[PDB]
């Protein structure tokens, strides 16, 4: 329990600060280990609550210990910031943000399960942020109590876990950092049980046996790990696991560290009441008061806590091995900074200079109980932030030259983020983690605060990171729509990996990284964010209505008056041309002459036809056209607007089942009008044109980039799944992993992410973006063909009659 | 650490896996931050 003054004083000696987090696969004990750290060294102040985001720890080392720290130290006190990290491990950007504000990591690995993919994923991301790792092989009690494992087997298991870890490290760690691998002999590996309160380092045992073996601990800790044997018969230390006679020698680690522990367990758990007092006396363990009466596990738990207190082992690795900000910002500056490496701000970052201009990185916005207010969480890399300070808020798109994302505003309050609570403070210098209140509106997710007009903006790991799983969301009670629209905004702001947008069909879409992620999101959206009954359903797939050939015969339709008639034919527009229209080469507003020269000279069109396009559709710019091919119609100019309008209507709502048309060309062959404009009016010709178009359409034989990264041996699953889903491989490139690119029909992608991990042993990672439209060859009017099934399902879903009206329904015989 | 510094709030196991979902699955789902 410290006062604000004590805290602030502790924060001045950044050489004695440690910003870190705990990396662990679900169920490996990340929580119980931090509870242990908090109970042993947690810090607390001597009615606004927040979600616990970080916890402060306090630790003191002995004068000798502090001498061993291979980095700038000022005194024997240390302040440790245990920063919370998300639990979603899909190589998400929310995780990268959290790691970005840390410099070291305590990696938890299970004794039995060893290193699992989740573990490798966060560690890999961590290494990408140049974070230094330290390991704790947890759940050791399971191997002794449940599995009855032997000493050499336990050893071997430990050694294999350590090797698996240094494979990931040696693979992803920047060579500039040197050897960031972990070594039990160097004290960067702890072993223990977070559930039971005991742990140790070789160092602690070396200290214990050094002054006893008549040898300095530097020599002792090298001998207490690996292939070091002490032959009691010769009284000598060797590196051979056998003696001259060839008899088996027990490894020093097993003989001096494990055996005492093994004997304590065996004696206490078997109630050997005449063997326990001696063993405890020899190890100098003292039971006091009611403890003298304990037996079994109760006695064990109590005896091991006294013999080798857990928190102590962990704090030792944290203080002695994890880096303090001064050391790290020196080699992290350039990555962290987008600007010039020679820039005044970059240098201030390298020096962790508190007197320079401000360079504060906003890691994320954290939920508070202050009625819908989110506090900004981040780290001061340069300068010092102060309450009521005028600063420059620069979003993700800000550039020193433009005024985009820029927001100048005073910072209302600077708060210490201590777990679920906050503590207003006046200032905070470079090198520290901190929370800012009042930045809510201007920043959502990451950002960059500066006090320099020149200041440039700041930058991200082997879980899914793409919003491939999506559903349509809608309120059960129409009147709730406002809360839903608002809830989505709240949801988006709180989750970096969540996506929401409005579909072409007018549905609110919410997409998540994986099925589970999407589920949490929908639960939170419905219960909190929007707090209203929501209805969830598939996303509806949009289709296009086109023609495969020219009208088998002239389409003829008359107006309601029966006085006007339009004669036309429909024909396919080439894909390259549709694409050209959709992408900007052929435009609705371009000069008809130059456009026609292009369509004719470059796309094979007849220049007269091109010069005579009357309009594009739908919406006046779609990839469908009306070309005038009439010769001597007197009042043509007067019906043009009606014809154009009817086309916008026809191409917007196709006759197959109401989807928009695409790649449809309509040629007006002839028009017969009544002499009097009365009764030639839009109300007469618009229906005629739309009716004729639908008829020409139906008479023209109507019809309606998935990138995967993964290991070689897994690629086979990709082809396996794709073939089961009308997929098609596009490219197989590459000494990282492989990347297979393929086309996957959208209506074959629901659940794809699941079938893929299942076929690749969870090693493949998909990515999908809409690429193109593809024409289904089957008959849209045949309820049993592939296209027809889709058409029948949409028709029923919209309450239309099942049978698709045929062309005869729009043809008016002469 | 709270034995050495009064200024550390202790958080117990159930204060960290405190969410109703976490309780329901018996795992951690959300990242927690402690000090
Ligand atoms: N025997 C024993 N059990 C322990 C020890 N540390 C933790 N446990 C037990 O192991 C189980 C899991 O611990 P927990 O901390 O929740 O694991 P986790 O790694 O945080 N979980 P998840 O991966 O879901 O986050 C608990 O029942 C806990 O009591 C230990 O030192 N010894």
């Amino acid at each position: 329990a410290f006062t604000v003054d004590q805290m602030r004083s502790l924060m001045d000696k950044v050489t004695n600060v440690r910003n870190m987090s705990v990396i662990a696969h679900v169920d490996h004990g990340k929580s119980t280990l931090t509870d242990s750290l908090v109970q042993r060294a947690g810090i607390i102040s001597a009615g606004i609550t927040i979600k616990s985001t970080a916890i402060s720890l306090y630790s003191e080392m002995s004068d000798e210990d502090v001498k061993e720290i291979k980095q700038k130290t000022d005194g024997n006190s240390f302040l440790i910031n245990l920063i919370d990290s998300p639990g979603h491990v899909d190589f998400s950007s929310e995780v990268t943000a959290a790691l970005r504000v840390t410099d070291g990591a305590l990696v938890v690995v299970d004794t039995i399960e060893g290193v699992c993919v989740q573990t490798e994923t966060v560690l890999r991301q961590a290494l990408g942020e140049r974070i230094k790792p330290v390991v704790v092989i947890n759940k050791v009690d399971r191997a002794l109590l449940e599995l009855q494992v032997s000493k050499e087997d336990l050893y071997q298991t430990f050694a294999r876990t350590v090797e698996s870890v240094n494979v990931i490290v040696s693979t992803y760690a920047d060579e500039v950092l040197g050897d960031v691998q972990v070594y039990p002999a160097r004290g960067t590996v702890a072993f223990g049980s977070g559930l039971h309160g005991w742990a140790f380092t070789i160092r602690q045992f070396a200290t214990r046996y050094a002054k006893k073996f008549g040898v300095d601990k530097a020599k002792m800790m090298d001998r207490l790990w690996g292939d070091s044997f002490f032959n009691p018969k010769t009284k000598k230390w060797t590196n051979k696991d056998t003696d001259a006679e060839g008899k088996p020698l027990e490894r020093a680690f097993n003989m001096f560290i494990l055996d005492p522990i093994f004997r304590l367990f065996t004696a206490i758990m078997n109630f050997k009441k005449d063997e326990i007092p001696v063993l405890l006396e020899k190890l100098e363990i003292v039971l006091k008061g009611d403890e003298k009466d304990l037996e079994g596990k109760a006695l064990l738990k109590v005896v091991m806590r006294k013999f080798l207190p857990a928190a102590d082992a962990l704090l030792e690795m944290i203080v002695l091995h994890l880096p303090s900000p001064v050391t790290a910002q020196a080699y992290r500056a350039e990555q962290l900074y987008e600007g010039p490496a020679d820039d005044a701000n970059c240098i201030a970052i390298k020096n962790c200079d508190p007197k320079a201009d401000l360079m504060l990185y906003v890691s994320k916005m954290v939920p508070t109980s202050d009625k819908g207010r989110f506090y900004a969480f981040g780290r001061v890399f340069a300068g010092t932030v102060k309450s009521g300070q005028k600063v420059r808020i620069q979003g993700p798109n800000y550039v020193p030259g433009k005024k985009d994302d820029l927001f100048i505003k005073a910072i209302q309050r600077v708060v210490l983020m201590m777990g679920r609570f906050v503590e207003p403070i006046d200032d905070c210098p470079a090198g520290n983690i901190i929370g800012l209140v009042g930045i809510d509106q201007f920043l959502l997710k990451t950002g960059t605060l500066t006090t320099s007009e020149t200041a440039h903006n700041m930058k991200v790991m082997k879980f899914s990171v793409s919003p491939v799983v999506q559903v349509a969301v809608e309120v059960k009670n129409a009147n709730d729509l406002p809360k839903l629209v608002e809830g989505l905004k709240r949801l988006s702001k709180s989750d970096p990996c969540v996506l929401t947008y409005m579909s072409e069909s007018g549905e609110h879409i919410v997409a998540g990284t994986g099925e589970l992620h999407l589920e949490i999101c929908l639960q939170d959206l419905e219960h909190d964010h929007a707090g209203v009954p929501l209805k969830i359903s598939p996303p509806v797939v949009a289709y296009r209505e086109t023609v495969e050939s020219e009208s088998s015969q002239t389409a003829l339709s008359k107006s309601p008056n029966k006085h006007n008639r339009i004669y036309l034919k429909a024909e396919p527009i080439d894909e390259e041309v549709s694409l050209a229209i959709e992408n900007g080469i052929i435009n609705p507003r371009d000069d008809f002459k130059a456009r026609a020269r292009i369509m004719a000279d470059d796309y094979g069109w007849d220049v007269t036809d091109a010069r005579k396009i009357w309009c594009f559709g739908p919406d006046g710019n779609g990839p469908n056209l009306v070309i005038d091919q009439t010769k001597a119609v007197q009042y043509l100019h007067e019906i043009k607007d009606s014809v154009v309008a009817a086309f916008q209507w026809a191409t917007k709502e196709g006759p197959i089942f109401g989807e928009e048309m695409r790649s449809v060309r309509v040629n007006i062959l002839d028009v017969t009008l009544h002499a009097d404009a009365i009764h030639r009016g839009g109300g007469q010709i618009i229906p005629t044109m739309r009716r004729a178009t639908y008829a020409g359409f139906l008479l023209a034989d109507p019809k309606i980039l998935v990138e995967i990264q993964c290991p070689e041996q897994a690629v086979g699953g990709i082809y396996s799944v794709l073939n089961k889903k009308r997929g098609q491989v596009v490219s197989e490139e590459q000494t990282p992993l492989f990347t297979v690119k393929a086309y996957l029909p959208v209506n074959e992608s629901f659940g794809f992410t699941g079938e893929l991990r299942q076929a690749t042993g969870g090693q493949a990672f998909p990515q999908m973006v809409f690429d193109h439209w593809s024409t289904l060859g089957s008959d849209p009017l045949d309820p049993t063909s592939k296209a027809g099934e889709i058409v029948l399902a949409a028709r029923k879903r919209h309450g239309m009659k099942e049978e698709v009206p045929g062309w005869q329904e729009y043809y008016d015989k002469l | 650490t709270a034995a050495e510094n009064p200024n550390v709030e202790v958080k117990d196991y159930g204060d960290i896996d405190k969410a109703p979902e976490e309780r329901a699955r018996g795992i951690t789902i959300n990242t927690a931050h402690v000090e």
